[PDB]
């Protein structure tokens, strides 16, 4: 198996691969979250250099993880699918063992844990 | 390990003296040569209890035969043994060699295996230790041997049977049946082991 | 399906100074289920006492059988049977059923009316006689009774002292057996008076 | 799961004042067939330990190789291999005892009963037993198979408890062993007349005796025995 | 078991 | 077929006092009807004022004691020479035993010592690791003989105050070390008489705050 | 553990006094030395009831035979009757006996197995402790033993069983059957297993046991 | 014998204290209730070791939950950790009959039956063990939702006494527990030795027995 | 067969017996009377192996009826129970034993007392205040231990019996299709039609 | 577990499932719901080995719910049944197979048709107008063969189902403590509270 | 069972 | 029936030619003498398939040994056989005699029974038919025999083994291993039968 | 292992 | 399989 430590410290105490991953996020289309008194709203930018698009079938920017939790993102679209899939599986796995849907804090903590694991695992960016 | 051998002057019976209950020797000086009549003896192999009960009944039958019809033939003795062994084959584990001396028929040997079949032979071997001396006995047996030759033949034969068979050992008892009468012989380990 | 441990129960007998004691529990069950707390296992034919443990149908059958035999004995002999003689009758009767036996552990107890000597004996289900100076034990807590009797017992106990020793031997043995207990009875036997005491024991 | 094929019978041993004696016959039985007659079942390890093995001979030959290999391994990077860091009986035993219990625990045992007889560096007598189950025990007298039933009773008349060991000489102890070996020849149907005997003394060291024979045997009384009861002739 |  | 288990017989007994605890066991080791050793100890000092015995199949018993002694050693290394409390030792042994739930140690295990309040403690285990603290426990071949006697003489079961109409029980009280050893010796002599696998010798290990003392007594050798 | 030893002018048999049920000692002082006739005694091993029952049955039939023939019973008669009985039951009567005695024919020593096989010998041993006993007999037995030497050898062979065999224990019973003399039955010839003084008396204070009911039992008519 | 029933005033949980090795009485002083946390109880029926070991382990998993999630585990989630564990060992020969009893805000008073063959049931009344039928008999015939705390404690105690009497493999003592919104309360150890005679006299029941 | 109960009260014996006859996965009948009147003041309920139960019950009934005609006298419940026990005690060591459990409820006219006898197929007899055979006992015994009093009336006994049937209908796995209840008292045997 | 029925009518699928959970000689529970909702218009009833049933049902439920979230789309009853069959078809050749029988009642919103699938623990799938698992079939199938019509209403289907439960309550040996009935139609899944 |  | 005998000039292997599948002779002209190396041959007894697979692996091991370290010793060959037979004792039924000629060690014979133990002997016999010639071979074997004496010894020995053992028969093959080289001998029934 |  |  490919073992290479891609995410490593630099003399100044930075992990460049993690910081360069943030640059990919900065390149991504804008996403905004605003929570009101009795609701949360997720707003998402869609770049208009793409005309002749089919908006029926094109992957939507906001994804349902469960019937009560949603996930929007900024950065690499292909990468986001892997986090969404894992989050959706953990959502059903939680319902199966705890007999209760995930809290938003728990689902976040899981997704954040996955992201962290890829910053000190060999062979992965 | 038991055998009976016919020769010029009559017949000789030979046997080891070992009785086993598993790997334990219950009796190392057993007498496996039993007198059913004056000059008709038998070699007992298999269940000690079965062969004992049979030999006792045969001794009774031949004693009653003698009272009415005089001295029975060795063939008659073998027939009585067969009749018990064959008709009770399902409940018996007895391999018996019958050997006797008539004045007309001289020395005779009848072997009765497990089945209860009868086989009249010049010589017979039987018991667990007999398997190891089929080769030796077949190569060395001759008809019309002398007494001393026959004693040596049995002594050497049982010596080997005892050497290889763990179920056989102790002393070699022999019983000589001739016109002269009945002679008991014994041979101790210190003699036969170093043959 | 072990006949000796379906119904359950125990009997113990001891010798004292010019006296004997025989005690039994009162339980009758069907394995785990307790059915009766009144099932006495000690019977008497004149001055000879017999306790029987094991399969309850055979306990009842043998009681009825020995009552039958001791009644005919008395009519013909014109005297009550003695413990030594009765012991031999029990042994004979059991061995008669050698290859289809009564699944029981009988215990004879009594005083010889002629000699005045205290006598106890135990049997296996096949009739082997176990005569003893000190004590006899029988039942599903025989191991427990052996351990209690062997430690508590001392020779030449007075009837009042002997009662305490046998009672404690039975009770503490019964409380370490699931199939024994549910009440207990103790017979204190003197030459020409017999006291029967029901013990208070835990009912589990 | 095994079944033993070629087997060795009793191994007998006892302690005396200065050391230990161990003995075992030279037979490799194949069931009732007394097949092999030149088999050594006493295997010395150094000059201070003898391992007596009964049971499966194929498994015994495996243990021979392990002990031979153990001596080699101990000598590696060991300037005191023939001195302070020489193999002790206690070390050799614990090794086998470890192996035997591991093999039983993997349901693939070495089908053997082993007695490790020796003398420790401080002069103390070592005698301990281990078998295919990994069961271990020590006693003034130890014996395997029939030896346990027939030898131990005779050897325990000499050394019944610990306090009897200083009172037992090598002459008395050896006599008891040789007597026991005769009794086993009389009564064990898988025994031979020929045997080996080893003495490990804290003064005279290891004396290994080969090609011994059972002698002074009583057979004479056999001549007087007839039939099984009523037979007079 | 007794049983050459 | 190969049977990996055997029965080495013998019997063991643990009693707890106020400021002490005893763990006794006979020194006889047997297989079938043969005596292997008249003196083969099976009650061990494991350190930290813990005495332990694993009676039944000696090979499994020795293996377990060996593993617990090793457990005590590594507890010192990993936790700055901290003393292993009897309650902690008990829980540790549960995990050793249950670690072989599907190929058990064929042993009734007993340990004895002092709790963290200095009071006498006895813990008893089944082959698969179920454990319970008690004042009193017999284990092994003659457990069924001894245990009901202990119930009567230690915990005063079925014993009522004379003249109280069986209404007032005999009051529970701690026994002196002298009284406990009397009960142990009488327990084993009684067990020796009626159990063939019990005899030869009796070795008692007594545990006080001062350490571990031993006492040895002859038993009948038949 | 039962043994039989032949000597100069007769025969001696001996036995231990332990009865077992599994690992439990049922009887600590039972008698395995049985009388078939005044001068023919039997040592019994195996199923305890079977050894007692078969010894009494043959003993009864021997007494009736002795009265019928106006002759002292012979050991070979007891041997023949026992073995034919045991054989008939194909070993289901688990009696392993050492038959010994003196009769007009002389002194005799036989063994009988449950299946109905009989052996002859100068020294025999049967039971669980037979190997411990036979080890002693094979070590110390010789031709032309005296009475006192034979008793010593016999009791020594039983002691081997008592100490080394778990199936055997307690005391040594001996019976000496000498020619021209009455057979002497030595019940508890040796008692080397006396129980040591207990540490404590477990005599309870009177009233310790809780009682629900008391009643006088009527044993009279 | 062990029971656990739901009622007006929370949950009653009562167990016996006898351990059996066949017909051998191993112990009369066994603790068959494990206190997992101030609001969670576990009853142990079946293999003495199987129940003890895995319910102690369950308590470790319940502790790790409230460390990770900063919130006391639900009775449902606690019961399902144990049921999912034994289900992995199904066929291996684990013996476990267990009732997980406790109170939480979201659930209220809840009882979960969990056995070694993987069964997991929510329910108001459960009786488990060799004497389960004897306890059911008394409990069912006297059970009402509107029982007082005093009456409910007694019925639980009396139901065990009933089984302790009849079932040979039940006895020793009764261990009582009450579970409220505030958590569980221990209501003492009751020796059947004294409790039986006390109940017989005061109640006038157990007429089968020689008084 | 399956459920048979018995309760002895002050002045009567009450027998409850299940009505279901099941074979395989089919309830063949739901109105079966699992009882026979042995004599005017003696009733026997039965449960066990199919065929054996009725064959045994009717055989006992015939023998008691024969005794009644011969002596022009009714046997006591104690006497009938002892007779039944001996028949089962013989049976258990037969080639093919009767696999039948019975309750014998009777009113002794000489003693003016109700009597309930429980006898299993082994011939194990016990007199009881309340009895049951099969799995029924595992529920009813503990329930009756609680609620039973010795001085209860017949009406109190029927209510106590209703409590047992309710508990069995709740916790028993099998549908036993209710019970036929019969009362034995000084006036003889009568059936409760509405239960 | 034991009794699970299914009837597909004109516009709905009706599943009846017994409420009894028995272990040994004790009915532990009499209100057990032996069903899981896989999707808004798909219901699966189950019966078989203790533990296996719920473990399998919840595992399927989790997988279908995961699919629904991923695709934001409900799988057809036909698609769910095929998925369930494949899981059981894998199971049967596993080290320890799921011993679970299931009925899958679903309303296909694209076809506007009710669908009933019967799948045994081997992975044997059949679409049926009416289905049952265990001994239930041996009574209901012949009854439905007679009384069932394909164009029946939901109310007619419930009356037809009442006829089945009555027959089972009459002839089944075991008390299954009635049934929980659930209807699957265009409007989803609802439970009949009074049956 | 009784049974030297 | 198979044997290997050391003598003055080296060693001779001998065997029968009978292969049995029950009482049917599958091959009456079998070659049971197999060459693992130029002057190291083996006698195969037991499972034909097992002994064949072992002999093939040993031949491979000694060919690879020869490529690296030159000619292997007969002891080395026996060790390789043992290693296979001992480590796979649970799955093998092979009794093999190893015989070879060194120039230093001359003729050597190693027997490997079922267990996988090794026994170095002057001569070795094995197979079903060996049991019948233990007595004969022990009495007739001498050390430092001539080639002609050793051929006669093997011929007479196997002749008897064949005569008594039904599992043995056909021709007597022999292989002579000396400094001179390798000589194959065959002896037909018409010769050896009438010895 | 012991096993209410 | 075949099997001297
Ligand atoms: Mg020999
Ligand atoms: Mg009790
Ligand atoms: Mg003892
Ligand atoms: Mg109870
Ligand atoms: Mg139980
Ligand atoms: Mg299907």
């Amino acid at each position: 198996g490919y073992d290479r430590a891609l995410s490593i410290f630099s003399p100044d105490g930075h992990i460049f691969q993690v910081e360069y991953a943030l640059e990919a996020v900065k390149r991504g289309t804008c996403a905004v979250g605003v929570k009101g008194k009795n609701c949360v709203v997720l707003g998402c930018e869609r770049r208009s250099t793409l005309k002749l698009q089919d908006t029926r079938i094109t992957p939507s920017k906001v994804s349902k993880i469960d019937s009560h939790v949603v996930l929007s993102f900024s950065g690499l679209n292909a990468d986001s699918r892997i986090l969404i899939e894992k989050a959706r599986v953990e959502a059903q796995s939680h319902r199966l063992t705890l007999e209760d849907p995930v809290t938003v804090e728990y689902l976040t903590r899981y997704v954040a844990g996955v992201q962290q694991r890829y910053t000190q695992s060999g062979g992965v960016r | 390990s038991i055998m009976a051998v016919t020769f010029k002057d009559g017949v000789i019976l030979g046997a080891d003296s070992r009785t086993t209950t598993g790997a334990y020797i219950a009796n190392r000086v057993t007498d496996k040569l039993t007198r059913v009549h004056d000059k008709i003896w038998c070699c007992r192999s298999g269940s000690a209890a079965d062969t004992q009960a049979i030999a006792d009944i045969v001794q009774y039958h031949l004693e009653l035969y003698t009272s009415q019809y005089g001295t029975p033939s060795t063939e008659t003795a073998a027939s009585v043994f067969k009749e018990l062994c064959y008709e009770n084959k399902d409940n018996l584990t007895a391999g018996i060699i019958v050997a006797g001396y008539d004045d007309k028929n001289k020395g005779e040997v009848y072997t009765i295996p497990l089945g209860g079949s009868v086989h009249k032979l010049p010589y017979a071997i039987a018991g667990s230790g007999s398997t190891f001396i089929y080769g030796y006995c077949d190569k060395n047996f001759r008809e019309n041997m002398s007494k001393e030759e026959t004693v040596d033949f049995i002594k050497h034969s049982l010596s080997q049977a005892i050497k290889w068979d763990g179920s056989s050992g102790g002393v070699i008892r022999m019983v000589v049946l001739t016109a002269a009468g009945v002679e008991r012989l014994i041979f101790y380990p210190d003699e036969y082991e170093q043959l | 399906s072990d006949p000796s441990s379906i119904n359950g129960g125990i009997v113990v007998a001891m010798t004292g100074k010019d006296c004997v004691a025989i005690a039994c529990d009162l339980r009758l069950g069907s394995q785990s289920l307790g059915v009766s707390n009144k099932f006495e296992k000690i019977f008497h034919y004149g001055h000879v006492f017999l306790g029987i443990t094991g399969l309850a149908t055979d306990v009842t059958t043998l009681n009825e059988m020995f009552r039958y035999k001791t009644n005919l004995y008395k009519l013909k002999e014109e005297r009550a049977i003695e413990p030594e003689t009765f012991t031999q009758l029990v042994s004979s009767s059991l061995y008669e059923r050698r290859f289809g036996p009564y699944f029981v552990g009988p215990v004879v107890a009594g005083i010889n009316s002629k000699s005045g000597k205290p006598f106890i004996a135990g049997f296996d289900l096949i009739g082997c006689i176990d005569e003893a100076k000190d004590f006899i034990v029988s039942g599903t807590a025989s191991d427990q009774l052996f351990g209690m009797c062997e430690s508590l017992y001392e020779p030449n106990l007075e009837p009042e002292d002997l009662f305490e020793t046998i009672s404690q031997a039975l009770l503490n043995a019964a409380d370490r057996d699931a199939l024994s207990g549910w009440g207990a009875v103790v017979y204190i036997i003197k030459k020409d008076e017999v006291v029967k005491r029901y013990l208070k024991m835990r009912q589990d | 799961t095994q079944q033993p094929i070629v087997t060795g019978t009793s191994v007998i041993s006892m302690k005396y004042d200065n050391g230990v004696i161990i003995a075992a016959d030279n037979l490799g039985s194949y069931g009732s067939l007394l097949r092999f007659n030149g088999v050594e079942r006493l295997i010395p390890v150094g000059d201070n330990t003898v391992v007596g093995i009964s049971g499966d001979i194929s498994d015994m030959q495996h243990i021979e190789r392990l002990l031979k290999d153990l001596v080699t391994e101990n000598a590696y990077d060991n300037p005191l291999a023939d001195a302070e860091e020489a193999l002790e009986p206690s070390y050799i035993f614990e090794y086998l005892a470890t192996v035997m219990y591991q093999r039983r625990s993997k349901m693939n045992p070495l089908w053997n009963a082993i007695i490790v007889a020796g003398v420790q560096s401080n002069g103390d007598q070592f005698l301990r037993y281990v078998n295919l189950l990994g069961v271990t025990y020590s006693s003034p007298t130890l014996a395997t198979g029939f030896g346990a039933h027939m030898a131990n009773p005779l050897l325990r008349k000499v050394v019944d408890r610990e306090s009897d060991i200083p009172k037992t000489t090598v002459q008395v102890a050896e006599e008891a062993i040789v007597n026991a070996m005769r009794v086993l020849y009389y009564r064990d149907a898988r025994s031979s007349r020929n045997f080996s005997l080893a003495i490990i003394d804290k003064n005279t060291g290891l004396t290994f005796k080969k090609n011994l024979q059972v002698e002074n045997m009583k057979w004479d009384f056999a001549k007087d025995i007839k039939g099984y009861g009523t037979q007079k002739i | 078991x007794a049983y050459x | 077929q190969f049977n990996p288990y055997g029965d080495n017989g013998g019997t063991i007994l643990g009693i707890a006092g106020e400021d002490f605890a005893v763990l006794a066991g006979d020194t006889r080791n047997i297989t079938d009807y043969s005596i292997n050793s008249r003196y083969e100890p099976k009650v061990f000092d494991c350190g930290d004022n813990i005495v332990m015995s694993a009676n039944g199949f000696a090979a499994d018993g020795d293996a377990l004691v060996k593993r617990f002694k090793n457990s005590v050693k590594w507890y010192h290394f990993d936790h700055n020479d901290k003393k292993l409390s009897i309650n902690s030792a008990a829980r540790n042994i549960q995990h050793l035993l249950y670690g072989k739930r599907f190929f058990p140690y064929y042993v009734h295990t007993i340990i004895a010592g002092l709790d963290e309040d200095g009071k006498g403690a006895v813990y008893s285990f089944d082959p698969v690791g179920s454990y319970e603290r008690e004042q009193c426990r017999a284990g092994g071949a003659a457990a069924s003989l001894i245990m009901p006697f202990l119930d009567n003489q230690v915990n005063f079961k079925n014993q009522y105050e004379p003249g109280t109409n069986g209404k007032v029980k005999k009051p529970l009280k701690y026994l002196s070390v002298e009284e406990v050893i009397k009960l142990v010796r009488d327990s084993f002599t009684s067990a020796t008489e009626r159990h063939i696998q019990v005899g030869d010798g009796l070795e008692i290990l007594i545990v006080t705050k001062d350490g571990v003392r031993k006492e040895f007594y002859e038993l009948k050798r038949d | 553990t039962i043994v039989g030893v032949k000597f100069n002018n007769g025969v001696v048999i001996a036995a231990d006094t332990r009865s077992t049920q599994g690992p439990i000692v049922a009887d600590k002082n039972c008698a395995k030395l049985h009388r078939i006739s005044p001068k023919i005694w039997c040592a019994g091993a195996g199923t305890a009831a079977d050894t007692e029952a078969v010894t009494q049955l043959i003993g009864s039939n021997i007494e009736l035979h002795s009265l019928y023939t106006s002759r002292e019973p012979r050991v070979v008669s007891a041997l023949q009757m026992l073995k034919q009985h045991l054989f008939k039951y194909q070993g289901h009567i688990g009696a392993y006996l050492i038959v010994a005695g003196v009769d007009p024919t002389g002194s005799h020593l036989f063994s009988i197995h449950a299946h109905g096989s009989t052996d002859v010998g100068y020294y025999l041993s049967l039971g669980s402790g037979s190997l411990a006993a036979m080890a002693v007999l094979e070590s110390h037995w010789k031709q032309d033993l005296t009475k006192e030497e034979a008793i010593k050898l016999a009791s020594d062979a039983i002691q081997a069983g008592i100490w080394n065999d778990l199936g055997s224990g307690s005391n040594v019973d001996v019976c000496v059957m000498e020619i021209g003399k009455d057979a002497e039955y030595l019940r508890n010839y040796l008692t080397p297993n006396v129980r040591e003084e207990k540490q404590k008396s477990y005599k309870f204070p009177r009233g310790t046991t809780a009682v629900l009911k008391e009643s006088i039992v009527n044993i009279c008519d | 014998t062990m029971l656990a029933f739901r009622f007006q005033g929370g949950i009653i949980v009562a167990v016996d204290s006898r351990a059996t090795a066949g017909n051998w009485v191993a112990s009369q002083t066994v603790k068959k209730v494990i206190e997992i946390n101030p609001f969670l109880l576990g009853t142990m029926a079946g293999g003495a070791a199987d129940c003890q070991f895995w319910e102690t382990w369950l308590g470790s998993q319940c502790r790790l939950h409230e460390l990770r999630e900063k919130e006391r585990i639900s009775v449902a989630a606690a019961s399902k950790i144990l049921s999912n564990l034994v289900y992995q060992y199904k066929g291996a020969g684990l013996s476990m009959g267990t009732m997980i009893c406790g109170y939480t805000r979201k659930e209220g008073p809840t009882i979960y039956y969990v056995d070694s063959d993987g069964t997991r049931l929510k329910g108001d009344i459960f009786c488990v063990g060799s004497g389960q039928t004897f306890a059911y008999g008394v409990l069912d015939s006297n059970y009402k939702w509107d029982l007082s705390v005093e009456d409910a404690l007694y019925l639980g105690k009396r139901s065990i006494l009933a089984a302790a009497h009849r079932d040979a493999y039940s006895g020793g003592s009764v261990n009582l527990y009450h579970v409220t919104e505030d958590g569980w309360i221990y209501h003492g150890n009751h020796d059947v030795g004294e409790l039986f005679w006390k109940v017989k006299e005061e109640e006038g029941s157990f007429n089968n027995v020689i008084g | 067969m399956d459920i048979i109960l018995g309760i002895r009260v002050q002045d009567s014996v009450i027998l409850a017996s299940s009505k279901a006859v099941t074979r395989g996965i089919s309830v063949l009948k739901d109105s079966d009377d699992k009882t026979r009147q042995l004599s005017p003041h003696t009733l026997m309920s039965f449960a066990g192996e199919a065929g054996d139960t009725v064959q045994f019950a009717e055989y006992i009934q015939a023998n008691i009826q024969l005794y009644s005609i011969r002596e022009d006298y009714e046997l006591s419940p104690q006497a009938v129970s002892s007779f039944v026990r001996q028949e089962l005690a013989k049976s258990i060591r037969s080639r093919r034993p009767y696999q039948v459990n019975v309750l014998i409820g009777g009113y002794d006219k000489k003693k003016n007392k109700p009597e309930l006898y429980q006898i299993d197929y082994l011939g194990t007899k016990v007199e009881l205040p309340y009895g049951a055979h099969g799995y029924s006992g595992f529920y009813t015994f503990s329930l009756l231990d609680h609620h039973y009093r010795p001085d209860m009336t017949t009406e109190e006994g029927l209510d106590l019996l209703k409590l047992c049937v309710q508990e069995l209908e709740k916790r028993m796995p099998m549908d036993f299709k209710g019970v036929i209840v019969k009362i034995v008292d000084k006036d003889g045997i009568r059936q409760v039609d509405d239960f």
